[PDB]
């Protein structure tokens, strides 16, 4: 096949 | 002119299918803006992306920009109430979230279309005068800590941080972005830091208008939206902050030709190969890295993956470019490993370099670029209309990268063939700048390093000069060939005229022993696509744990067998999903209607004539075993899984499936398949750009292919069994307790069972949940800080329903219980005290939520699909249920709570799942009864009645 962030409030 | 506006952009290039209208502009203060007018939209939306993130954290306060992201929701000068923002959204059918990455902090909401200005006014204050209230700060630090806690034992997050820890430690790339209690409170306190002042300073320094991009979508005209955004966002200060840039790659010479041996949490087996590269972002019109990703990551005949799979070394592969930040990027080739592949890592990588050498030998291929371009242009023209909230959030990010006029097209349309760039990137993919990482339990006890933020156990070694040289000498392997022309590329995009007998809902157009066909020709979206959904009913897919195992393995081996062929279809926008269920099998084919009958035919044909390769069977069996074992490393909120097991008539546990798996032999599987296919019932939804006669044709082609090759006959109507939910006794409380062996947090699910689904019961439960939704979050998380994960809502299963709470926490479940109960009493009183108009706002908010129109085909298909698989077939549910909802009073909801939900309720039906951690002005909690502790799930189920099944509409 071709081709991590913190949320929230 | 207008002094508040620096410039209005030219025409924003859009798809001719896109009826939304667009205006780009730049404000005098430097904010880039996109306005989107959609007079049909039920929900309006806005997002703002600040081009600053965790890479800009002070070296001494890790997580600060992320903590700031949480804190902005907790009150501003204009709107000081801690939950003013979230309460306003909830009462007006809205929702919000935000995220922090290395270089961006992105904030978004949606809301009922008539309340855009009110939501946007509150939102704008985030970027003007947040309070960073001292009490808010001390509470909310726990949400961030709990957020990190859940990531700690997650293999993906551990690898993410490990990559950072093994580059140049002086590079901002090495920073820990999440933050926690230690970095955000404890250490700052030890070092005399006033965190509130640090938040105020960071906001002041970096939240500059020149680094911001805003997108607003509403029903208003482009002129009205323009005045709105000028009104609200003109006052953001420009502090002329330079955009951070990172031209020096975090991986320098000494970080290259390195091998890392890593112990995972789950029993997984992977190989990560990475090469440092320049930032290719500026080359978006040619996209050299996507071209190489397409080729290296290909899964068709002649591919890298094909040969590695044939050798029995790897099952899956991902290749291509990966973002870093302004100034650096990575090119990756990652594979999972079979047991044999773990012993042949050196050979796997040689094959990677042989494939790369083949690319170098053939040179750049304009015809490959042309396909890529053609596919991107088709995808752009016929893109599904997006939900406003995700759309505004996405555009706000990319406004920082492309001219206003190109923001919609820039990620799609390719323009320049650039063999110089393709060669340049290809020149970076050499053994002398490779980093290699193997993830395996086999390194357990053999490691000498520990990553500090997550605890990851690893070992770092130089790759031997002799290994490098061997890879440097990779020559051409005759197994590697470029892909051939993709024959699934669609060319017929004709939209068939709407038939005279067309219906607003799916019509039942075939009702036989073998099949039930629901059909709707698309009357809304007018894109050349269709969704073809099939449930195959067979009692033999779930009769016992063994047969459930075989059903699974059968379909996994089938997908594995079709992969090479199906991959071309997938690139060409034609996909399928095939899985075993508790009732048989589910097949979904979606995308461009053109070639769709061809792929479908191939799937059923392969299904019904399937012959298993023994080597693939053994590999996939071993992967499945590990997959079952690995559930042990899932998160404590496990609680959901135990409740499902507890409440459903028939359910096999992961333990029972594990046991039965050794008894799965090849002979047994080969016998199972014809038996599974011998008798079936098929229920289908065919929905999209297709006529009644094409639908009837597709259905009968599926039947005829099964009849022909598998001798399929119809199932008896009585054999079309559905499972029931366990019926809890009036005033009963049951507790099931287990331990999570991996994570050091608790998880809980509390289920207050109400009654069978019906119009009245549905809307009592949904209104109550609407009313308590924001307060539960505010109380249990924001005020009491019980954990990051705090959830409440209706639970629906097997035609029955109730109210659930899900929490993950450091606090013991028995404590969590008393806090949920204390909260429930708060809500009764709160419902008594709320005005009749506040009550009506919640009815209206629920109404808007339920009536929100699907923006795309598959969203409409899924709604009909839910009616079909639940066998309620209530296609007009929304209008009917909302009409009834508008009828409800405060007394109705109070009486409902008092009868079904209150601690002293005569019809309270409560079940709790307590998952214990590995190591195991507050409102007044009521006294609780002694629970009956469930010792055995089978015995629990035996001793209770089973509910009826819901009658079909
Ligand atoms: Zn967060």
């Amino acid at each position: 096949a071709y081709r991590l962030v913190d949320t929230l409030q | 002119n207008n002094p508040a506006i620096k410039r209005i952009g030219n025409h924003i290039t859009k798809s001719p299918e896109d009826k939304r209208e667009y205006r780009g502009l730049e404000l005098a203060n430097g904010i880039k803006v996109l306005l989107i007018s959609d007079p049909t939209t039920d929900k309006s939306s806005a997002a703002l992306d600040v081009h600053i993130g965790s890479l800009s954290d002070p070296p001494n306060i890790a997580g600060l920009s992320h903590f700031l992201q949480h804190m902005l929701f907790l009150g501003t000068k204009k709107y000081p109430k801690e939950n003013e923002y979230s309460q306003f959204l909830s009462e007006h059918a809205g929702s919000s979230n935000a995220f922090t990455s290395g270089e961006h902090t992105n904030y978004y909401f949606d809301v009922s279309h008539e309340h855009l200005e009110g939501a946007l006014d509150r939102f704008a204050q985030f970027f003007l005068s947040p309070l960073f209230d001292e009490s808010a700060k001390d509470r909310e630090v726990n949400a961030v800590d709990s957020e990190h806690e859940k990531n700690v034992m997650n293999d993906a997050w551990r690898l993410f941080q490990l990559e950072k820890a093994t580059g140049n430690p002086k590079h901002p790339f090495s920073k820990f972005g999440t933050g926690n209690k230690y970095t955000l409170e404890t250490r700052p306190n030890q070092e005399g830091i006033d965190v509130r002042q640090e938040l105020l300073k960071f906001h002041s320094a970096y939240y500059s208008s020149n680094l911001m991009a805003v997108v607003v979508l509403g029903r208003e005209s482009l002129d009205d939206l323009t005045n709105l955004v000028v009104k609200l966002f003109s006052e953001v200060e420009n502090k002329n902050v330079p955009l951070p840039e990172f031209p020096e790659h975090p991986f320098q010479e000494e970080h290259l030709k390195q091998l890392y041996k890593i112990v995972p949490i789950k029993d997984i087996r992977n190989l990560y190969v990475t090469f440092p590269i320049p930032d290719l972002q500026k080359y978006y019109k040619s996209n050299p890295g996507h071209y190489l990703g397409h080729l290296i990551g290909h899964e068709g005949p002649g591919s890298l993956l094909s040969e590695l799979k044939s050798k029995g070394w790897v099952n899956t592969l991902v290749g291509g470019q990966k973002e870093g930040a302004r100034g650096f990027m990575f090119f990756i080739i990652n594979v999972d490993l079979t047991e044999e592949g773990l012993l042949h890592v050196e050979d796997i990588i040689l094959h990677m370099f042989q494939y790369i050498q083949k690319l170098r030998a053939e040179g750049p291929q304009e015809w490959v670029f042309q396909e890529l371009k053609d596919l991107n242009a088709v995808a752009f023209r016929f893109k599904d209309k997006e939900r406003p909230r995700g759309y505004t959030s996405k555009i706000a990010g990319i406004l920082h990268y492309y001219p206003l006029e190109e923001v919609l097209t820039a990620e799609y349309l390719l323009e320049e063939f650039r063999p110089d760039l393709i060669e340049m990137v290809l020149d970076k993919l050499r053994p002398e700048n490779v980093r290699v990482a193997i993830v395996s339990k086999s390194f357990e006890g053999k490691t000498d390093r520990t990553e500090e933020w997550y605890g990851t156990q690893y070992k770092q070694e130089a790759i031997p000069d002799e290994v490098i040289k061997k890879w440097q000498n990779a020559d051409l392997n005759g197994k590697f060939k470029l892909p051939t022309k993709n024959e699934f590329i669609p060319t017929n995009f004709e939209i068939l005229p709407l038939e005279k007998e067309a219906t607003p809902y799916p019509a039942l157009i075939k009702d036989t022993a073998m099949s039930k066909l629901w059909f709707k020709q698309d009357d809304k979206f007018f894109l050349p696509k269709a969704n073809l959904n099939f449930e195959f009913f067979s009692p033999f897919a779930y009769v016992d744990p063994l047969h459930s195992n075989m059903a699974y393995l059968y379909l996994e081996l089938l997908k594995d067998s079709l992969n090479e062929y199906a991959y071309a279809a997938e690139l060409a926008g034609l996909s399928y999903d095939l899985q075993n269920t508790i009732y048989g099998m589910y097949l979904s084919v979606k995308g461009y209607n053109d070639k769709q009958p061809i792929l479908l035919k191939k799937i059923i044909e392969k299904m019904a004539t399937f012959e298993i390769d023994e080597k693939r069977f053994e590999i996939i069996k071993e992967a499945y075993m590990r997959s079952l074992n690995n559930f042990r490393a899932e998160q404590p909120h496990h609680a959901m899984y135990y409740l499902r097991l507890l409440m459903t008539e028939v359910a096999w546990t992961k333990d029972e499936l594990k046991e039965a798996l050794d008894d799965v032999t090849l002979p047994r599987l080969k016998a199972f398949i014809p038996q599974l296919l011998s008798r079936l019932h098929i229920e289908a939804l065919l929905h999209g750009n297709i006529t009644k006669q094409a639908a009837l044709g597709i259905m009968q082609m599926v039947e005829d292919t099964l009849i022909e090759h598998a001798h399929t006959k119809p199932l008896l109507p009585s054999q079309l069994v559905r499972y029931r939910e366990v019926q809890l006794p009036d005033r009963g409380w049951f507790v099931y307790q287990q331990r999570n062996e991996v994570h050091n947090n608790s998880g809980i699910e509390i289920y207050y069972q109400t009654d069978m689904q019906s119009t009245s019961e549905n809307m009592f439960l949904e209104l109550f949940a609407q009313i308590i939704s924001e307060p539960a979050f505010n109380t249990l998380r924001t005020k009491e800080q019980l954990g990051y994960i705090v959830f409440s809502g209706p639970r629906r299963a097997n035609g029955i329903q109730g109210l659930r709470f899900i929490i993950q926490s450091e606090k013991p479940p028995h404590y969590l219980e008393s806090r949920v109960e204390a909260f429930l009493i708060t809500m009764e009183k709160s419902i008594e005290d709320m005005t009749e108009e506040a009550f009506q706002k919640h009815i209206q908010a629920l109404a808007i939520r339920r009536l929100d129109k699907p923006k795309k085909l598959s969203a409409e298909s899924a709604k009909y699909y839910g009616e079909i698989i639940s066998q309620q077939y209530n296609f007009d549910r929304d209008n009917t249920e909302v009409a009834y909802l508008k009828t409800l009073t405060k007394e109705d909801i109070i009486k409902f709570y008092k009868e079904m939900l209150a601690v002293d309720a005569p019809r309270r039906h409560k079940v709790s799942v307590h998952v214990l951690a590995r190591e195991m002005n507050l409102s007044q909690a009521p006294a609780l009864p002694q629970p009956e502790v469930i010792q055995n799930m089978t015995e629990f189920k035996r001793g209770l009645p089973l509910f009826p099944l819901v009658k079909p509409h």
